[PDB]
C-alpha cells in the first residue's frame, strides 16, 4: 500500500452512519439462527441447507467451538465468520497464557467488539457483515450474548438473528417462559428453527450445539435426528 | 478528458497524455544544436534573455572532464539530473578509477526516469539533454527525452523552432566527418540562425559553445573567447 | 475557425472608452482621463 | 585477533618560502622487518599550487587521498572556483574528525602557495588539530630533522647570526643535505627523494638517490 | 466508461480495461518475429529509419539477458529496457544462490509474475511491452516463449509481435520447422520481414537478427551482419 | 498539397517539412493552416508564400493563448 | 474544481506554480539596484493603521554580514527560506573558513524552492531579491517560486512591477554612482505608491565594499527626502 | 501517514483556506487589549454564562509564564493545544538561556508552529487568532498578535471577535495620550471601548491588568460596577 489510511464511514448530514446501516442489511437476510438460555445450559440452533444434492455436510461446521465451554454462531456471511473466529481462537490463548486460567464469556465480547468496533473505524476497509451469538457456562451460571457489525454488544435470555427474525421474536416472547430445562429448550428451539425453514427437516438440515456446566459440546447427526421424533 | 489527468491512467486509445504534454515543455526552451566529427565533438546552444538588465540564462554546463551536456525545458529538473549526473561519475571515478563510458552513463538516466514515469503522484521530468563526450572508442551526441527513449544520433536539435535547425543538417551531414575544429563549429552555428527572426542572429551575449576532444578537456566558452570564432561568417540571404 | 477573445485592454482603451462614454454628456471643459484610468486599472466598459 | 593498524614507515617534509613551498618524501614502502617496494613517493599534486604529503598506515593513505580529489571536484561544480590552501586545511580538519572514535593513522602535511604567492606550511594531526608553520617534518624520522632546520632555517641558539631569508637554491641543498643524514640512522628512509617545489608558475619535481641499504 | 480508470476495478461484465488498452498500445509498433529450428533459435526485427534520427546501431530492440538467453522487445521501448534489467538481476541471483545456469521455464515464469504485479493495484500501471524469450541448452534444446502485457506465458514454435501480427504469421506457417538448419532460417527470416511491411506507410526500414544455438556453443550473440550478407540478397528475390 | 492548388505558392517550400511540424492534426485542420495562410499573405499584400506563412498559421489553429512562459531553459 | 498538484498543462506548461506567480502579484513592491560602487535596495512597507507599530514590519532582512534580502509575497513562508540561507552560509564559513559568495547562496536556496510533494506540500509563495558584495564585486540576484534564478543589473518585483521596469530603463546605465541611484529609485517609488512619501512607509539598504555592512538607520531616511 | 495535501493555490492567486478560517476568528466573542506605560491592560466580552453554573472552567485570559499573558479567539480547543505547548516552550528556553523568555521570541514560536501547520500535508489549520501581551526585563510594555497565517505583528491596541473593525474604529477616533497617562483611565479607556462591544451591562466584561511587576490581577466584579459607574458620570458631563 501507499499509506492512505482514510476511513471510508464517516457521519450523515442527518446524523447517522450509512455504511453501517447498509451492512445490517445484510446480516439480515443471511440464514436464520436461534439460541435460547435456560436455567442450565445454552442451546444454539442455526439452519443449514445445503443447496445441492451434491455438497458434503461434514466439511463445513457452523457451530464452532472457541474454548471447552464457549461455543459461537453467527448470522451473516460465510467468509467473514471464519476470520473473527480465528481472532478469538488466538485471543483466549493470551488470557491463558497470562492468567492460567479459562477466559470468561464477558470477557471475549469486550475483546471481541473492541476488534470489531475499531475495525469500522480505521481506514480503507468496510464493516464487517457478520453478527455473533455466544454461549458459556462460566461460574454456574450460564451465559448468552449478542454482538453485531455495529461493534455494540447485548445479553439475551432468547433471541434470534437471520431472516424472519422478528417473526421468531414474536414466537419466543409468547412460547418461552421465565425457566426451562435444557431439553425444553431444544423442543422450542427446532419449534422456532421449523417456523421459518423448508419443508424436509433432516439431520443435515439443522445443526445443534450446547452448553452444560459439564462444558460446550456440539451434537452429532444421530442424537439430533433421534431428537427430531415429536419434532418442533 | 477525464482520463488525461494522472500518468497511471492509460488511455482508450493507448496513448499516456501525460508524457505527451512534457513534450511539449520541452519545445518552449532556446534551441540548441550539437554534432561531432570522428575526432571531436561541438555542441553549440542559444541564450535567452529575461530582460536587457538581466543576464542571459546559461544553457551548457560542464560535468566531468569529458562529459558535458546542454539543457532544454525546466530550471528544477535541470539541476535535480544534474545533481545525480555529477554523482554517478565521481563514484566509478573513486571505485574504479576511470572515467565512465557515455553510454552506460545515459542508461542509468533511463532507468532514473522511468519511476516517476509510472508511480502515482510523480511528475515526469520535463527536460532536454543533449549529451557529448567521450568513451574509450570516440566522441557521442546523445538526446533524451521526457518519455525516457535515449537517441545515439550524429547531430540533432531539440527546443523552439527546430524543425528549421535538423533540414540543415542533412544536406551537410556528409561534410562532419572529414573536417576540423574551425569550420565543424561555425557549420554548427550556421544551423542556429534559421532557428531566429530575420533581424539578429549571435551578437556575443547570447550564444555559448562547448568542445570535447583527443586532447581536449571539455572546455565551455561564453561571449569572450566566442569572438574568434564568430568571425569569418556570411550574412543570411533573402 | 477564428478563436476571438476579448481582454481588459490596457491603460489607453480605457481612456478612449472614456472619450466615448464621456464625449456624450454635458461636462465641464477641464476633463482629463489619464488620471482617471490609472485610478480603475482592472475594469471593463460596462463598469466604465 | 585481527589487529586493524600497521606502521608503514615514510618521512615527509616541507619548508614555506617566501613565494615558493618545497615539499620533499622518500620512496620506501616496507612492513615489519621487509621491504615491499622501493618506488612509492608522497608527494600528490592536489591543485597548481597545493601538494599534501601523507605517512603513516598506507590503507588509510590511499582511502583519506581519494575523498579530498571527489569534495575538490564537488567544490568546483558548486562554486565555480578552485580552493585555496587554508581552505583545504579548514576542510581536512573535520574530515579528520569525522572519524574521531576510530581514527586514521595518517600524519598530514599541506604545503602550498597561498592567495598572495607566499609558501604556507599546514601541519595536522591524526585527530584534526593543525596550525600554520615555517617548517614541519613528518614520518618516522620526524625527530632527526625538526631540531636541525631549527639551528639553519629558524637560526636558533646562535649568536651575532644574522637573519637572511632563505632563497630558493639555498633551500634547495638544505633537504638534499637533511636526507642523507636521516639515511644514516633511520631504517625506514629509503632510496629515491622525490622534491616537488611549487612556485607561481608551476610544480617542478625532482628525484635523488639514496643509499640502497 | 467509468469503470475504466483504474486496473483494481472490474468492469460489469468481468474484465479491466486497462489491461485491454495496454494491450493494442503495443499494437501499434513494428513487427518483430521469432523462430526456432531443430538446434537453435532464430531472432528477427524490423527497425524503422525515420529519416536519419540516429547513428545506424542505436537503440536495438534485441537485448541480452544472460549468456544464453536473448530478448526481442516491441510495443513501448523505455519500459522494455526495464524489463531487460529486472531479467539480467533475476538470472543472477540464481547464479549466486544456486549455481548454475538458469533455465528458460523459470526465467520465463519469475518475469511473467512480475509484469502480473502491476495489474493489481491503483497505485501503477500495467506495463506496455511485450516480448519473446529464446534459449539453447544442450540438455534442454531451444526454447522460445512469449510474455503479453498480461501477464500470459507459454511457449511456441514461431511467434510475432507488432502491427503486422495476423498478416505476419500466415506465412510462418507455411515453412517447415522441424528438419530446418538455422542458417538455412537466417535467410528464411529476411523475405519475412521483407515481404510485410510495404514502403507506402515508411520509406526506410532497416533489419536486425540475432542468433542462438548449436553453432553459436548456447551462447547468444547477434550475427554476422555486414559478413556474409545473404539476409537482403535472398530476400530481394521476392520481386515476382 | 491538395488544398495548395489553387493557391500562389513560391516554388520553395518543402511539405515534408511542413507535416513534420504540423503535429497531431486531421484533414481538416491541415485544410484551415493552408486557408489562413493566404490571408495572412494578404494581410501585408504578398503574392506567393513562404515557409514563415504556413508556421504563422500553424500559431493560429494551435492558438496559443498567453505569454510570461519565460521561465523555462 | 479539484486537479492534481503535479500535474502538466494541456497546453503543456504545469497548474500550480503558474498560479505562484499570480500569488506575487498582491504583494507589496521593492526595488533594487546593482551599481558598481554598491548595492542599493528599497522596499514600501504598506502601513495599515496608526496603532500598528512600523518597525515590526520588515523586508530587508540580513542573511549574512555583507548579504542582504528583500521579500514580496506570503510573509511566514519567507520566514522559512531566511532562516535556511542563514544556516547554510555558518555550515559554508565553519567548513572551509571562507565566506559563501553571493550566487552560490541562492543555489542552496533555490534547490527546495520546487521540492513539494507528498513522500520524501505546495509551492512557494515569495519571490527574492539578493544583494551582497564578494570577490566579484557587488552583485545582485533574482528568484522565484519556480526556482528560476537568474542574474540582474536592477531588478523591480511586487504589484506595481510592470511599470517600475519600464520606468526603470529609461534612468539606468552602467557608469552610475551610488547616490545618484538611490535618489532615482525614490522617483520611481513615489510614482508607483499612493500614499506621501515620509519616514515611515519606506527603508532602504546599502551594501558597499567599503562601507561593508547595510546601516540604514533613520533620519538619514529623512536627509534623503528633504533633498529630493 | 497521510500523504494528501489540504491547503494548494487557486487560479486568482490565493490560498483558500487560510482566508477560510479567519472567518472562524469572525465568529468568536471580542477581547481588546491596550498598552501603557507602566500597566498593560486586556479584557475580555461577552462572557454569556448560564447564571446556575460554573465559570473557572471557561477561562478565555491565561499565562504562558509570569511575564506573558494570553487572550485570544476562535475556537476552544484549537487554543489549548497552542497554550499547552507554548508552556512547555517557554520552560525549555529557561532550561537553555537563564533569562526569562521575551515576549518577541513567543510570538515567533507560535506563528512558526502555526505556518509549518499550513505548510504540511493532511493537516487543517487552525482557527484561533491570539492576543500576547507582556513587560519584559528593562520594563518595556508591548503587545503583539497573531494570525491564521502564521504572521506575529505588534500593534498598540487590537480588537478582535465578532465586531472587531467596529472597536477599531472606534479606537481610530482614539489616539489620545491623555487616555494613556493615567492607569485608571486607561482601564475607564477599556471600558468605554468594550461597552461600544454588545450589550455589556457591566456583567460580561471580564478585565485584567498587569502592573509589568506582578502576576495577572483580575478586578473583582465590584470595580467593573464602580468604574463604570463613574463611566456613566464621566458621560453626564456632556451638556
Amino acid at each position: 500500500e501507499r499509506g492512505y489510511s482514510f476511513s471510508l464511514t464517516t457521519f450523515s448530514p442527518s446524523g447517522k452512519l450509512v455504511q453501517i446501516e447498509y451492512a445490517l442489511a445484510a446480516v439480515a437476510g443471511g440464514a436464520p439462527s436461534v439460541g435460547i438460555k435456560a436455567a442450565n445450559g445454552v442451546v444454539l440452533a442455526t439452519e443449514k441447507k445445503q443447496k445441492s444434492i451434491l455438497y458434503d455436510e461434514r466439511s463445513v461446521h457452523k457451530v464452532e467451538p472457541i474454548t471447552k465451554h464457549i461455543g459461537l454462531v453467527y448470522s451473516g456471511m460465510g467468509p467473514d465468520y471464519r476470520v473473527l473466529v480465528h481472532r478469538a481462537r488466538k485471543l483466549a490463548q493470551q488470557y491463558y497464557l497470562v492468567y492460567q486460567e479459562p477466559i470468561p464469556t464477558a470477557q471475549l465480547v469486550q475483546r471481541v467488539a473492541s476488534v470489531m468496533q475499531e475495525y469500522t473505524q480505521s481506514g480503507g476497509v468496510r464493516p464487517f457483515g457478520v453478527s455473533l451469538l455466544i454461549c458459556g457456562w462460566n461460574e454456574g451460571r450460564p451465559y448468552l450474548f449478542q454482538s453485531d457489525p455495529s461493534g455494540a454488544y447485548f445479553a439475551w435470555k432468547a433471541t434470534a438473528m437471520g431472516k424472519n427474525y422478528v417473526n421468531g421474536k414474536t414466537f419466543l416472547e409468547k412460547r418461552y417462559n421465565e425457566d426451562l430445562e435444557l431439553e425444553d429448550a431444544i423442543h422450542t428451539a427446532i419449534l422456532t428453527l421449523k417456523e421459518s425453514f423448508e419443508g424436509q427437516m433432516t439431520e443435515d438440515n439443522i445443526e445443534v450445539g450446547i452448553c452444560n456446566e459439564a462444558g460446550f459440546r456440539r451434537l452429532t447427526p444421530t442424537e439430533v435426528k433421534d431428537y427430531l421424533a415429536a419434532i418442533a | 478528458n477525464q482520463y488525461d489527468n494522472d500518468v497511471t491512467v492509460w488511455s482508450p486509445q493507448g496513448r499516456i497524455h501525460q508524457i505527451e504534454y512534457a513534450m511539449e515543455a520541452v519545445k518552449q526552451g532556446s534551441a540548441t544544436v550539437g554534432l561531432k566529427s570522428k575526432t571531436h565533438a561541438v555542441l553549440v546552444a542559444l541564450k535567452r534573455a529575461q530582460s536587457e538588465l538581466a543576464a542571459h540564462q546559461k544553457k551548457i554546463l560542464h560535468v566531468d572532464n569529458h562529459i558535458g551536456i546542454s539543457i532544454a525545458g525546466l530550471t528544477a529538473d535541470a539541476r535535480l539530473l544534474c545533481n545525480f549526473m555529477r554523482q554517478e561519475c565521481l563514484d566509478s571515478r573513486f571505485v574504479f578509477d576511470r572515467p565512465l563510458p557515455v553510454s552506460r552513463l545515459v542508461s542509468l538516466i533511463g532507468s532514473k526516469t522511468q519511476i516517476p514515469t509510472q508511480r502515482y503522484g510523480r511528475r515526469p521530468y520535463g527536460v532536454g539533454l543533449l549529451i557529448a563526450g567521450y568513451d574509450d572508442m570516440g566522441p557521442h551526441i546523445f538526446q533524451t527525452c521526457p518519455s525516457a527513449n535515449y537517441f545515439d544520433c550524429r547531430a540533432m536539435s531539440i527546443g523552439a523552432r527546430s524543425q528549421s535547425a535538423r533540414t540543415y543538417l542533412e544536406r551537410h551531414m556528409s561534410e562532419f566527418m572529414e573536417c576540423n575544429l574551425n569550420e565543424l563549429v561555425k557549420h554548427g552555428l550556421r544551423a542556429l540562425r534559421e532557428t531566429l527572426p530575420a533581424e539578429q542572429d549571435l551578437t556575443t551575449k547570447n550564444v555559448s559553445i562547448g568542445i570535447v576532444g583527443k586532447d581536449l578537456e571539455f572546455t565551455i566558452y561564453d561571449d569572450d573567447d566566442v569572438s574568434p570564432f564568430l568571425e569569418g561568417l556570411e550574412e543570411r540571404p533573402q | 475557425d477564428r478563436k476571438i477573445e476579448f481582454s481588459l485592454p490596457d491603460l489607453e482603451g480605457r481612456t478612449h472608452i472614456f472619450k466615448i462614454h464621456a464625449r456624450s454628456m454635458s461636462v465641464e471643459r477641464d476633463i482629463r482621463f489619464e488620471l482617471l484610468a490609472r485610478l480603475c486599472p482592472n475594469s471593463t466598459g460596462a463598469e466604465i | 585477533r585481527f589487529s586493524p593498524y600497521v606502521f608503514n614507515g615514510g618521512t615527509i617534509l616541507a619548508i614555506a618560502g617566501e613565494d615558493f613551498a618545497i615539499v620533499a618524501s622518500d620512496t620506501r614502502l616496507s612492513e615489519g622487518f621487509s621491504i615491499h617496494t622501493r618506488d612509492s613517493p608522497k608527494c600528490y599534486k592536489l591543485t597548481d599550487k597545493t601538494v599534501i604529503g601523507c605517512s603513516g598506515f598506507h590503507g588509510d593513505c590511499l582511502t583519506l587521498t581519494k575523498i579530498i580529489e571527489a569534495r575538490l571536484k564537488m567544490y568546483k561544480h558548486s562554486n565555480n572556483k578552485a580552493m585555496t590552501t587554508g581552505a583545504i586545511a579548514a576542510m581536512l580538519s573535520t574530515i579528520l574528525y569525522s572519524r574521531r572514535f576510530f581514527p586514521y593513522y595518517v600524519y598530514n602535511i599541506i604545503g602550498g602557495l597561498d592567495e598572495e604567492g607566499k609558501g604556507a606550511v599546514y601541519s595536522f594531526d591524526p585527530v584534526g588539530s593543525y596550525q600554520r608553520d615555517s617548517f614541519k617534518a613528518g614520518g618516522s624520522a620526524s625527530a632527526m630533522l625538526q631540531p636541525l632546520l631549527d639551528n639553519q632555517v629558524g637560526f636558533k641558539n646562535m649568536q651575532n647570526v644574522e637573519h637572511v631569508p632563505l632563497s630558493l637554491d639555498r633551500a634547495m641543498r638544505l633537504v638534499k643535505d637533511v636526507f642523507i643524514s636521516a639515511a644514516e640512522r633511520d631504517v625506514y628512509t629509503g632510496d629515491a627523494l622525490r622534491i616537488c617545489i611549487v612556485t607561481k608558475e608551476g610544480i617542478r619535481e625532482e628525484t635523488v638517490s639514496l643509499r640502497k641499504d | 466508461t467509468g469503470y475504466d480508470l483504474s486496473a483494481s476495478t472490474f468492469s460489469p461484465d468481468g474484465r479491466v480495461f486497462q489491461v485491454e488498452y495496454a494491450m493494442k498500445a503495443v499494437e501499434n509498433s513494428s513487427t518483430a518475429i521469432g523462430i526456432r529450428c531443430k538446434d537453435g533459435v532464430v531472432f528477427g526485427v524490423e527497425k524503422l529509419v525515420l529519416s536519419k534520427l540516429y547513428e545506424e546501431g542505436s537503440n536495438k530492440r534485441l537485448f541480452n539477458v544472460d549468456r544464453h538467453v536473448g530478448m526481442a522487445v516491441a510495443g513501448l521501448l523505455a519500459d522494455a529496457r526495464s524489463l531487460a534489467d529486472i531479467a539480467r538481476e533475476e538470472a543472477s541471483n540464481f547464479r549466486s544462490n544456486f549455481g548454475y545456469n538458469i533455465p528458460l521455464k523459470h526465467l520465463a515464469d519469475r518475469v511473467a509474475m512480475y509484469v502480473h504485479a502491476y495489474t493489481l493495484y491503483s497505485a501503477v500501471r500495467p506495463f506496455g511491452c511485450s516480448f519473446m524469450l529464446g534459449s539453447y541448452s544442450v540438455n534442454d534444446g531451444a526454447q522460445l516463449y512469449m510474455i503479453d502485457p498480461s501477464g500470459v506465458s507459454y511457449g511456441y514454435w514461431g511467434c510475432a509481435i507488432g502491427k503486422a501480427r495476423q498478416a505476419a504469421k500466415t506465412e510462418i506457417e507455411k515453412l517447415q520447422m522441424k528438419e530446418m538448419t538455422c542458417r538455412d532460417i537466417v535467410k528464411e527470416v529476411a523475405k519475412i520481414i521483407y515481404i510485410v511491411h510495404d514502403e507506402v506507410k515508411d520509406k526506410a526500414f532497416e533489419l536486425e537478427l540475432s542468433w542462438v544455438g548449436e553453432l553459436t556453443n548456447g551462447r547468444h550473440e547477434i550475427v554476422p551482419k555486414d559478413i556474409r550478407e545473404e539476409a537482403e540478397k535472398y530476400a530481394k528475390e521476392s520481386l515476382k | 498539397q491538395i488544398h495548395s492548388r489553387k493557391m500562389n505558392v513560391s516554388p520553395d517550400v518543402n511539405y515534408e517539412e511542413l507535416a513534420r511540424c504540423t503535429d497531431d492534426f486531421n484533414g481538416a485542420q491541415c485544410k484551415a493552416v493552408c486557408v489562413e495562410a493566404g490571408m495572412i499573405a494578404l494581410r501585408r499584400g504578398a503574392t506567393e508564400l513562404t515557409h514563415e506563412d504556413y508556421m504563422e498559421g500553424i500559431l493560429e489553429v494551435q492558438a496559443k493563448k498567453k505569454a510570461n512562459l519565460q521561465y523555462y531553459a | 474544481y479539484d486537479r492534481g498538484v503535479n500535474t502538466f498543462s494541456p497546453e503543456g506548461r504545469l497548474f500550480q506554480v503558474e498560479y505562484a506567480i499570480e500569488a506575487i502579484k498582491l504583494g507589496s513592491t521593492a526595488i533594487g539596484i546593482q551599481t558598481s560602487e554598491g548595492v542599493c535596495l528599497a522596499v514600501e512597507k504598506r502601513i495599515t493603521s496608526p496603532l500598528m507599530e512600523p518597525s515590526s514590519i520588515e523586508k530587508i532582512v540580513e542573511i549574512d554580514a555583507h548579504i542582504g534580502c528583500a521579500m514580496s509575497g506570503l510573509i511566514a513562508d519567507a520566514k522559512t527560506l531566511i532562516d535556511k540561507a542563514r544556516v547554510e552560509t555558518q555550515n559554508h564559513w565553519f567548513t572551509y573558513n571562507e565566506t559563501m559568495t553571493v550566487e552560490s547562496v541562492t543555489q542552496a536556496v533555490s534547490n527546495l524552492a520546487l521540492q513539494f510533494g507528498e513522500e520524501d506540500s505546495r509551492p512557494f509563495g515569495v519571490a527574492l531579491l539578493f544583494g551582497g558584495v564578494d570577490e566579484k564585486g557587488p552583485q545582485l540576484f533574482h528568484m522565484d517560486p519556480s526556482g528560476t534564478f537568474v542574474q540582474c543589473d536592477a531588478r523591480a518585483i511586487g504589484s506595481a512591477s510592470e511599470g517600475a521596469q519600464s520606468s526603470l530603463q529609461e534612468v539606468y546605465h552602467k557608469s552610475m554612482t551610488l547616490k545618484e541611484a538611490i535618489k532615482s529609485s525614490l522617483i520611481i517609488l513615489k510614482q508607483v505608491m499612493e500614499e506621501k512619501l515620509n519616514a515611515t512607509n519606506i527603508e532602504l539598504a546599502t551594501v558597499q565594499p567599503g562601507q561593508n555592512f547595510h546601516m540604514f538607520t533613520k533620519e538619514e531616511l529623512e536627509e534623503v527626502i528633504k533633498d529630493i | 501517514s497521510y500523504d494528501r495535501a489540504i491547503t494548494v493555490f487557486s487560479p486568482d492567486g490565493h490560498l483558500f483556506q487560510v482566508e477560510y478560517a479567519q472567518e472562524a476568528v469572525k465568529k468568536g466573542s471580542t477581547a481588546v487589549g491596550v498598552r501603557g506605560r507602566d500597566i498593560v491592560v486586556l479584557g475580555v466580552e461577552k462572557k454569556s454564562v448560564a447564571k446556575l453554573q460554573d465559570e473557572r472552567t471557561v477561562r478565555k485570559i491565561c499565562a504562558l509564564d509570569d511575564n506573558v499573558c494570553m487572550a485570544f479567539a476562535g475556537l476552544t480547543a484549537d487554543a489549548r493545544i497552542v497554550i499547552n505547548r507554548a508552556r512547555v516552550e517557554c520552560q525549555s528556553h529557561r532550561l537553555t538561556v537563564e533569562d526569562p523568555v521575551t515576549v518577541e521570541y513567543i510570538t515567533r514560536y507560535i506563528a512558526s508552529l502555526k505556518q509549518r501547520y499550513t505548510q504540511s500535508n493532511g493537516r487543517r489549520p487552525f482557527g484561533i487568532s491570539a492576543l500576547i501581551v507582556g513587560f519584559d526585563f528593562d520594563g518595556t510594555p508591548r503587545l503583539y498578535q497573531t494570525d491564521p497565517s502564521g504572521t506575529y505583528h505588534a500593534w498598540k491596541a487590537n480588537a478582535i471577535g465578532r465586531g472587531a473593525k467596529s472597536v477599531r474604529e472606534f479606537l481610530e477616533k482614539n489616539y489620545t495620550d491623555e487616555a494613556i497617562e493615567t492607569d485608571d483611565l486607561t482601564i475607564k479607556l477599556v471600558i468605554k471601548a468594550l461597552l461600544e462591544v454588545v450589550q455589556s451591562g457591566g456583567k460580561n466584561i471580564e478585565l485584567a491588568v498587569m502592573r509589568r511587576d506582578q502576576s495577572l490581577k483580575i478586578l473583582n466584579p465590584e470595580e467593573i460596577e464602580k468604574y463604570v459607574a463613574e463611566i456613566e458620570k464621566e458621560k453626564e458631563e456632556n451638556e
